[PDB]
């Protein structure tokens, strides 16, 4: 407004002056904040009450995952395939080399910080396990054969147990087929569909920084050719619900599925 | 006009087929009433209640929330053409911004109903007749049958009843009160006196009253062709200006639209210079113009002014507009009509002269002030003489009206002195008829007296007492002595040259002189039962008693000496607009206070000084009384120095053109005028004026049709009402308007942020409008429950240039600092409440893509964690629900640091305004109800919040609370240049 050249530099400075105040009062309560903070537990941790279920090859066009395929076109499944093996690059036997062989299968509680820098020790997961849903012998990961390799994989949550009784399982199922068709026929590597009971609890980045995910993978044999399915892969467990209508990825994924041949 | 009273009657009675004698025909007539329409006045032809509603749809708040309404809608395309998600927000947005503006219309438009009603529940649905000579019979038919060229017959106590021709009259008087000014009752004659028909004698005119008398006349003109016709119809012609309140409102509405801009220019050119699209960018710049709208300023903006309405209606005033609330305490000028709005437009006896003194009496209708000697044995015969010969009566049924108001039967002179005698005495009527009337000679000219021979009251006097009235010098011709102090004394010299002197003393006032004689008949010469006759006199016409004078005039209102006085104390100047002579102008200027005691014209220090008037140089003299004849001749650089050259001022024998140009020139020169009025010569100068105020009982309906103010009592004190509350609400809204202009930055920082480091977003659509539209309205609203924080009676006018409602120094106070520090109480409690639940600020910072993004179920937080769209959704609308909860608890602090401007909360008082409290703990109620009823995460955006993020902000409000105290002790301790060029809003 050009009031006064002179009295705009003191008035300048004054607004200068209550900013940085209060950008000190707003640095001091951010550093107290973080102070307050353990970096190995959640604080809260409110809305990670169930986890969350996600699946892989992860194609969404629209509405969801759909997932649409013609075995005799490369071109259909082979980015879905590339997806399944850039995602296990990780799951690698010598990548997954900061973690330790794991023989306990009902258990890995862990107290005390047992490796370099503090850090604590963390369970081994390969491709391997996944026998037949794994590049050897089949790089498509079945998607060449009309009998698709999808691998599931639970969200991790600070010490979170999910059930000692047995091990969460993932049924995956086709929904809404009660007809003539015949229920989805699933192999389930590892068998049985376990995840074993020692990747529980997840402690955090800071405590287990090698930690993986364990894994499932479902091999559809049964799928019906040239039709549009839906399936969906739910995981029982004690401590895992899959009833949520606001998280429809809560304790199960579901997908739609087009082999054409 | 002119060439319909200079005629003959020969030629009219060619004009108008017509007949003096024998009247119209009833076919004619019949015909005439066709072609010419009802003689009666046009009502305005147009009121279609859709554009009745229509209009307060429009406004500049309500022109700039139309405006973002359409920028909500067309982002609604922008964002449509690129696909997005949850985008119904700009839908909820601009649905409730026209929401806001369409209930309030409809608030303003039922609060008009209700003041149209009322005044018109006061209102005379009576049809006034009239006595038409049609064929040559004289019958009576409603006054909206006549036609032009009909024989009307006027008596006394009948309104006319058209614009008429005087053909034939005897001692007809009648108050041309409406049209002009003119108080003194005045004389219709068949004969030409002037050419303006409005100072000639030969017409009489629409809506007039004949005082007394008996006329038989030619109707001239009926309908709008009267003169009472013309006045209201030129005032159909001048257009009404903007209120005072709206010139600020709009001013306030340049002041947010300029900022908004400025906002979203900045940030649209950061916003390309960051990456974003030109597309999205744009759609960010109508974000923060839209952001700067405020959703329910005009919400609690109306109902500042409604509750200020209902006060003033519970003190007897009803406005029309909610604009005319305010619009009193911005006046710096007042023009004022001196009958009716100022007096009482009614004769009552001032003075008398008895017992050689000037006695005063009230003139009151309250009968507040001071009464005379009522002892002395010279009164009593006095109020026997002016009771007995006193041929008026009361009408039937007024013995619960008041006195001065009541209809009365009778001529002008006599009505006040019957009302005197029912004040003085009681039961005049009463009295009168224990006397017996045996004979009387009322009204003749030879004679010029009311005599009245009556017979005592007791048997023990067979006397009689004799009782006439009349016009002083034809009493004492007749009079012989002088009732003096218990004495019938005779008339020296001494005892005449009194009496003239007090009949030039009380005359010289501009009153209504007149002398009462009597005397006591024999009985022996006039035993009981004699034969009075008249055409040869038996009875005495000479040699009889004085008793004394008694005078009366157009006097004050109750109220209005003091009114002008504290109108005056608070920087108003008052200036008077007549069409009544000047001297009455002057009489009724000093004794209300318009004209200070102690100040002369350039014409009294002539006579001070014995100087020829030109020789008086002008600026020596402090008032001017300048007519009508002279102001016609005045070209407006001569009315601008007079106006200011002499402060103190009265206009004399103005028109209703006149008094327009005065209110025209008066707002030129940077003045915010209020015309007081009545009666249809004010309707012109009603309109023009930003606040007319109108007499509910005396005024016209055409003065009451284009006004803004009615007072329903007719009390002129609630003018000096009109003004405090009206400047208390400008104070107060200039308060509640900038409490809640704190609110844009507090919610447009999260947003500016949201898209300039990518942080999830902190706020959202549907909580800014809870903010806005619910929380924020009471606290608002109640802060117009205040206070005065001076003597705001005292404080001179508010200058319309320099002080505004909203300006600079208020909104980028209220924008950068104070809702600065609500931005960082908002952030500190985001950065908190994402911490705690995994997200450390810095991961926060570039995480929307990913925290938005429908694809990505396994996000991984700041301990690992991996959280699906739906778990963070709901952590957002905690982001969402403690930004809320932040805002109303570092507002709380607010409402209570806005309460004083200048003052502490210690000394005016934390818990005086009650309602101030309650809708403190009705915003923290309806918060708690929100975060916690069953379903509101869904319902919309609100969910169950832990109790350690309702404390975060507290620190923060304490802050607000300091900083303000401490911004308000230095301008009040120091009241330094700094401090209030800089730092005071
Ligand atoms: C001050 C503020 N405005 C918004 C806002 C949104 C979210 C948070 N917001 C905040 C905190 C979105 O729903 C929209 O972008 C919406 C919008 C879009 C275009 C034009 C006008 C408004 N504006
Ligand atoms: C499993 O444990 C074996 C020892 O039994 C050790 O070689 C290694 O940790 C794991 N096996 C392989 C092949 O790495
Ligand atoms: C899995 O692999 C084994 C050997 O590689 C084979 O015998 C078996 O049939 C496979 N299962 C399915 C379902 O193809
Ligand atoms: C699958 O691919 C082959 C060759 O690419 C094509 O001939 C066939 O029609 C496809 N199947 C369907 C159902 O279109
Ligand atoms: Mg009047
Ligand atoms: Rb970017
Ligand atoms: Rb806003
Ligand atoms: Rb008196
Ligand atoms: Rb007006």
């Amino acid at each position: 407004l050009g009031r006064t050249l002179s009295r705009w530099v003191w008035i300048s400075l004054y607004y200068v002056a209550f900013y940085v105040v209060m950008s000190g009062i707003f640095a001091l309560c951010i550093y107290v904040l973080m102070r307050t903070i353990d970096p190995y537990t959640p604080d809260y941790q409110d809305q990670l009450k169930s986890p969350g279920v996600t699946l892989r090859p992860d194609v969404y066009g629209e509405k969801g995952l759909d997932i649409s395929y013609n075995v005799s076109d490369s071109t259909t499944w082979a980015g879905l395939a590339h997806t399944l093996h850039r995602f296990l690059a990780g799951y690698s036997p010598a990548a997954q080399e900061g973690s330790i062989n794991c023989t306990s299968e009902k258990y890995f509680f862990q107290e005390s910080f047992l490796a370099p820098n503090h850090t604590k020790f963390s369970c081994k997961f390969t491709a391997d396990m996944l026998q037949n849903c794994s590049g050897r012998p089949d790089p498509t990961f079945g998607f060449a054969e009309g009998k698709p390799c999808f691998i599931i994989k639970m969200n991790r949550i600070v010490k979170f147990l999910p059930g000692n009784s047995t091990a969460p399982r993932v049924d995956c199922a086709f929904l809404d087929q009660p007809r003539d068709g015949p229920p989805l026929q699933v192999e389930y590597f590892p068998a049985n569909g376990t995840y074993s009971l020692h990747y529980f609890p997840y402690y955090g980045k800071k405590a287990q920084p090698h930690y993986s995910n364990p894994l499932v993978a479902a091999k559809l044999l049964n799928v019906p050719r040239n039709r549009d399915v839906v399936i969906v892969c739910k995981i029982l467990a004690e401590h895992v619900s899959f009833d949520n209508p606001h998280d429809p990825y809560e304790g199960k994924v579901e997908f739609k599925l087009k082999i054409q041949k | 006009e002119i060439n319909d009273h200079q005629l003959s009657v020969a030629e009219l009675e060619q004009k108008y087929q017509t007949s003096a004698t024998k009247g119209l025909s009833a076919s004619l007539a019949a015909e005439l009433l066709l072609r010419d329409g009802p003689n009666a006045l046009r009502p305005p032809r147009g009121t279609p209640e859709y554009v009745k509603f229509a209009r307060q749809l429009a406004g500049g708040l309500q022109c700039l929330m139309w405006v973002a309404a359409a920028i909500c809608l067309i982002a609604f395309a922008i964002q449509a053409s690129e696909g997005d998600l949850t985008t119904d927000d700009n839908l909820y947005l601009a649905l409730a911004l026209i929401a806001v503006v369409v209930v309030t219309g409809c608030f303003g438009y039922y609060q008009e109903f209700k003041s149209t009603n009322i005044i018109a529940s006061f209102k005379n649905l009576v049809p006034q007749q009239a006595t038409v000579i049609r064929d040559g019979d004289k019958f009576q038919i409603n006054a909206d049958q006549l036609v032009v060229g009909d024989l009307v017959e006027m008596k006394g106590g009948d309104r006319v009843p058209a614009d008429i021709r005087i053909l034939q009259a005897q001692g007809c008087k009648v108050d041309n009160s409406s049209l002009t000014g003119e108080s003194e009752p005045q004389t219709r004659s068949p004969e030409c006196t002037h050419e303006s028909p409005l100072e000639t004698r030969n017409i009489a005119f629409f809506s007039t009253m004949c005082l007394e008398g008996t006329a038989q006349g030619l109707v001239v003109n009926t309908g709008d062709r009267t003169i009472i016709g013309r006045i209201a119809s030129l005032a159909s012609g001048v257009e009404n200006e903007k209120t005072p309140i709206a010139i600020e409102i709009e001013h306030f509405v340049d002041i947010i639209a300029g900022l908004a801009i400025l906002f979203g220019a900045t940030f649209f050119i950061v916003a390309m210079c960051i990456g974003y699209t030109f597309l999205r960018a744009m759609v960010f710049f109508m974000a923060i113009v839209v952001a700067n709208v405020p959703e329910g300023l005009l919400a609690t903006v109306t109902v500042c002014l409604s509750l200020t309405a209902k006060r003033l209606a519970s003190k007897n005033c009803v406005v029309k507009n909610l604009e005319a609330v305010e619009t009193l305490g911005s006046t710096s000028v007042i023009c004022s009509d001196k009958t009716g709005t100022l007096t009482q437009n009614r004769m009552t006896v001032s003075h008398l002269w008895f017992d050689n003194h000037i006695h005063s009496a009230d003139t009151t209708e309250d009968q507040s002030g001071q009464t005379f000697d009522q002892s002395s044995e010279t009164w009593r015969a006095l109020c026997r003489v002016l009771t007995l010969c006193n041929r008026a009566a009361f009408k039937s049924g007024q013995d619960a009206v008041p006195v001065p108001k009541r209809i009365v039967i009778g001529d002008a002179s006599e009505t006040a002195l019957l009302k005197f005698s029912e004040l003085t005495l009681g039961n005049a009527m009463g009295y009168r008829e224990r006397f017996p009337k045996v004979c009387e000679i009322p009204f003749n000219s030879t004679n010029k007296f009311q005599l009245s021979i009556h017979t005592l009251e007791d048997p023990r006097d067979p006397r009689h007492v004799l009782v006439m009235k009349g016009a002083p010098e034809r009493v004492l011709e007749r009079c012989s002595s002088i009732l003096i102090k218990g004495q019938e004394l005779p008339l020296d010299e001494q005892w005449r040259e009194a009496f003239q002197t007090a009949y030039l003393s009380l005359g010289g006032l501009g009153e209504r002189v007149l002398g009462f004689c009597q005397l006591y008949l024999s009985e022996k010469d006039y035993p009981p039962g004699y034969a009075f006759d008249v055409e040869a006199m038996n009875f005495p016409t000479s040699g009889l008693c004085f008793a004394g004078l008694v005078s009366m005039i157009d006097p004050p209102r109750a109220t209005v000496p003091d009114a002008v006085l504290k109108c005056r104390t608070a920087g108003i100047r008052v200036i008077m607009v007549t069409g009544d002579h000047p001297i009455t102008a002057k009489a009724i200027a000093a004794s209300v206070g318009i004209i200070s005691e102690g100040s002369e014209t350039v014409e009294d220090i002539a006579a001070r000084l014995r100087v020829p008037v030109d020789q008086v140089n002008r600026k020596d003299a402090r008032a001017c009384v300048i007519n009508g004849m002279q102001l016609k001749d005045m070209d407006p650089s001569e009315l601008v120095e007079a106006l200011r050259t002499h402060p103190e001022m009265v206009f004399a024998r103005t028109s209703p053109q006149q008094k327009l140009v005065i209110v025209e020139s008066c707002q030129r020169l940077g003045a915010i005028v209020a015309v007081t009025g009545d009666g249809v010569n004010d309707s012109p100068a009603l309109k023009k004026a930003d606040i007319g105020v109108a007499m509910g009982i005396a005024g016209s309906d055409a003065a009451k049709n284009a006004a803004d103010m009615i007072l329903l009592d007719d009390n002129f004190a609630s003018i000096v009402t009109g003004v405090e509350q009206g400047r208390l609400i400008f104070d107060n809204l200039k308060k509640s308007i900038a409490y809640t202009l704190t609110s844009n930055i507090p919610e447009l920082t999260p947003y500016l942020i949201y898209i300039t480091v990518s942080v999830p977003l902190p706020l959202g659509c549907i909580t800014i409008l809870f903010i806005d539209l619910c929380t924020d309205i009471f606290p608002s609203v109640s802060l117009a429950y205040e206070k005065a924080e001076s003597d705001i009676m005292h404080l001179r006018p508010r200058n319309p240039k320099r002080d505004r409602l909203v300006n600079e120094p208020l909104a980028a106070y209220s924008y950068f600092q104070i809702g600065a520090i609500q931005s960082f109480a908002g952030f500190t409690d985001y950065f908190t409440a994402m911490a705690q639940e995994g997200w450390f600020p810095l991961l926060c910072v570039g995480l929307r893509p990913q925290w938005e993004n429908h694809h990505l179920q396994d996000l991984q937080d700041s301990y690992g964690q991996e959280w699906t769209f739906g778990q963070r959704l709901y952590q957002q609308y905690t982001c969402y629900t403690v930004f809320f909860i932040s805002i109303v608890m570092c507002q709380i602090a607010d409402v209570l640091i806005r309460k004083t401007r200048r003052l502490s909360a210690f000394q005016q008082g934390f818990f005086r305004n009650r309602i101030l409290v309650i809708a403190i703990v009705f915003q923290v109620c309806i918060g708690c109800f929100l975060c916690y009823c069953p379903g509101m995460p869904n319902i919309f955006n609100f969910m169950p919040i832990r109790f350690q993020w309702w404390l975060v902000p507290m620190p923060f409000s304490l802050l607000i609370f300091v900083y303000d105290e401490i911004r308000k002790l230095g301008v009040r301790c120091c009241p330094g240049s700094w401090w209030d060029q800089e730092l005071y809003y």
